[PDB]
RNA sequence: CGUGCCUACCAUGGUGACCACGGGUGACGGGGAAUCAGGGUUCGAUUCCGGAGAGGGAGCCUGAGAAACGGCUACCACAUCCAAGGAAGGCAGCAGGCGCGCAAAUUACCCACUCCCGACCCGGGGAGGUAGUGACGAAAAAUAACAAUACAGGACUCUUUCGAGGCCCUGUAAUUGGAAUGAGUCCACUUUAAAUCCUUUAACGAGGAUCCAUUGGAGGGCAAGUCUGGUGCCAGCAGCCGCG
């Protein structure tokens, strides 16, 4: 099975050293696709311009329309379909408004109800959607 | 063809309701001493199957 | 009414002067000021009161003690001597007159850029 | 650059279940016996009883003849002696590990206050405590997280305060009503 | 100065499957930091040490020490004045401004402490220290607390008690004081180069209009409602299972 002498352990650390790359997330850590290929530029979080409102359909056992924001970037630049998260919010994200987005539980995956969503809204020009929501004053109209 | 209008309609709909003059809670180490008092071996008259912090 | 006395206690006879620790103590009212202290350790060392100097009062939360440093000089001369200008300033022996931040470094800028008579007369003026 | 101070110690167990339904009710039961705020001082005890039981497991672990063993395993039975959870009788290594948790909050500045006198219900013994009127000695006490030495242990006096010492706080308010 | 550091001649060598050579590093190297069996895994630009650079990159005077840039010379990219023949520049120093980005502080004061420099006890230092913003983070920690008075929910020592409550907690928008004490308001202290903050202390300073504690949740995980009213696979909730 293994290797088990005194004079082994480059055969180890050469054997550990191929093997572990077969992990997804060693090598999504430490391949530059994940760089390259992924939006905001390795970030967390990103500020955005709305492009457009769309509104998505649910899955086969939900039956929902999901209101979603295309978000052009202005890190890198792409295009991200970010999600309205609350009851209203959709007449409080308007056109060309400074919007952050994060992620939602999985910068991989997304949520198990919507399809092709992997980002979330959380600032409308530096006023957040539970300010928008409730609490505080008025929108920055 | 999934129509944007329906935006907040339960929360238009939804009926006010003024929230009622509750009174001041207490602090931390008096709410941990109300929850002492409330919630362990102060009063426990009943068999110890069934619980009942709300209901 | 309060209480002073010296725990640790140092003589340079080099400079002529002597350093100690004062605990002033306090069951009573607040925080004695520098003068009274200054005049009671003048008073216990039976000599003129404008020669003795202290620096640095703490307070031990709630009467207790106050530690302080205290320097019984011998001569007024020596006491003019080996001291700074600011614990002069306490009694007033110097005074700078100009204690402005920029004056001296833009004088230094007109002392920078021209040289010589013109120095001296915007530099100097 | 700047050269003060660098430094970060946590005295604070973060507990790996959240909720423990037995855990919760024993925190809470030990926080209405023995007069606490939160469970954050609760975890100071415990982040101290850890530590001292991580040092008597590294002690434990050497060989008995060891000097290095000798020196730490007498200073540590000296500082609990000094704090009072020990006794004057074993002076083992493993009845350290054979001690509890409320043998500190036993230690604490309340349940001496308890233990001899002028306590009047714990609730309002912290508030004895916190403000001006329970001191050891001359140097004021002021925190309620004080660990009573046995060296003094007895100490409890007050001066220049409400109640015994003089001065007319919000007496001189009802006074003046009268007057 | 010892050297293929360089030159003329001579020999054909030297390294590599024990990974050299060739690429990338979102790579300055360490002492260290986070992570709780042991073993490990991931960061270390960052206050200490050593290296490198002062927009890119080459050359050099002086000087013991530089290929120095708060030195110079020429090129490229920028860029200020111009009266159009010419002058003048390098904040990856301290403050601050533009752009950038999810993202980071005031054109403050002082050489008072520690050191350093110079001819020298005496001058200087955005090295540093102090002050302002600051919920990165660490420690201690009020937010209404407390003892009593009275109704009862009474678990309970005890006698057919429908109570003796010298054990008791709780709903009391109920009284009562210690009128506790703190935060704030300010005199005099003190700290301090001058001050502020810490502490001492004189006087105001709580009764639900108080001096108001929020952040998330209540099907399982995961502590906690098969309560009420609307919405009727719509809105939405839910990090997965799922509900409508
Ligand atoms: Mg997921
Ligand atoms: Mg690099
Ligand atoms: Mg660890
Ligand atoms: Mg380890
Ligand atoms: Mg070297
Ligand atoms: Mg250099
Ligand atoms: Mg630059
Ligand atoms: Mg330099
Ligand atoms: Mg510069
Ligand atoms: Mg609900
Ligand atoms: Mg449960
Ligand atoms: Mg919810
Ligand atoms: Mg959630």
């Amino acid at each position: 099975g293994k290797c088990r002498g005194l004079r082994t352990a480059r055969k180890l650390r050469s054997h550990r050293r191929d093997q572990k790359w077969h992990d997804k997330q060693y090598k999504k850590a430490h391949l530059g696709t994940a760089l390259k290929a992924n939006p905001f530029g390795g970030a967390s979080h990103a500020k955005g311009i709305v492009l457009e409102k769309v509104g998505v359909e649910a899955k086969q056992p939900n039956s929902a329309i999901r209101k979603c924001v295309r978000v052009q970037l202005i890190k890198n630049g792409k295009k991200i379909t970010a999600f309205v998260p609350n009851d209203g919010c959709l007449n409080f994200i308007e056109e060309n408004d400074e919007v952050l987005v994060a992620g939602f539980g999985r910068k991989g995956h997304a949520v198990g109800d919507i399809p092709g969503v992997r980002f979330k809204v959380v600032k409308v020009a530096n006023v957040s959607l539970l300010a928008l929501y409730k609490g505080k004053k008025e929108r920055p109209r | 063809h999934g129509s944007l209008a329906r935006a907040g309609k339960v929360r238009g709909q939804t009926p006010k309701v003024a929230k009622q003059e509750k009174k001041k809670k207490k602090t931390g180490r008096a709410k941990r001493r109300m929850q002492y008092n409330r919630r362990f071996v102060n009063v426990v008259p009943t068999f110890g199957k069934k619980k009942g912090p709300n209901a | 009414t309060v209480t002073i006395r010296t725990r640790k206690f140092m003589t340079n006879r080099l400079l002529q002067r002597k350093q100690m620790v004062i605990d002033v103590l306090h069951p009573g009212k607040a925080t004695v000021p520098k003068t009274e202290i200054r005049e009671k350790l003048a008073k216990m060392y039976k000599t003129t009161p404008d020669v003795i100097f202290v620096f640095g009062f703490r307070t031990h939360f709630g009467g207790g003690k106050t530690t302080g440093f205290g320097m019984i000089y011998d001569s007024l001369d020596y006491a003019k001597k080996n001291e700074p200008k600011h614990r002069l300033a306490r009694h007033g022996l110097y005074e700078k007159k100009k204690t402005s931040r920029k004056q001296r470094k833009e004088r230094k800028n007109r002392m920078k850029k021209v040289r010589g008579t013109a120095k001296a007369n915007v530099g100097a003026g | 650059p700047v050269a003060r101070s660098w430094v970060c110690r946590k005295t604070y167990v973060t507990p790996r279940r959240p909720f423990e339904k037995s855990r919760l009710d024993q925190e809470l039961k030990l926080i209405g016996e023995y007069g606490l705020r939160n469970k954050r001082e609760v975890w100071r005890v415990k982040f101290t009883l850890a530590k001292i039981r991580k040092a008597a497991r590294e002690l434990l672990t050497l060989d008995e003849k060891d000097p290095r063993r000798l020196f730490e395993g007498n200073a540590l039975l000296r500082r609990l002696v000094r704090i009072g959870v020990l006794d004057e009788g074993k002076m083992k290594l493993d009845y350290i590990l054979g001690l509890k948790i409320e043998d500190f909050l036993e230690r604490r500045l309340q349940t001496q206050v308890f233990k001899l006198g002028l306590a009047k219900s714990i609730h309002h013994a912290r508030v004895l405590i916190r403000q001006r009127h329970i001191r050891v000695r001359k140097q004021v006490v002021n925190i309620p997280s004080f660990i009573v030495r046995l060296d003094s242990q007895k100490h409890i006096d007050f001066s220049l305060r409400s109640p015994y010492g003089g001065g007319r706080p919000g007496r001189v308010k009802r006074k003046n009503a009268k007057k």
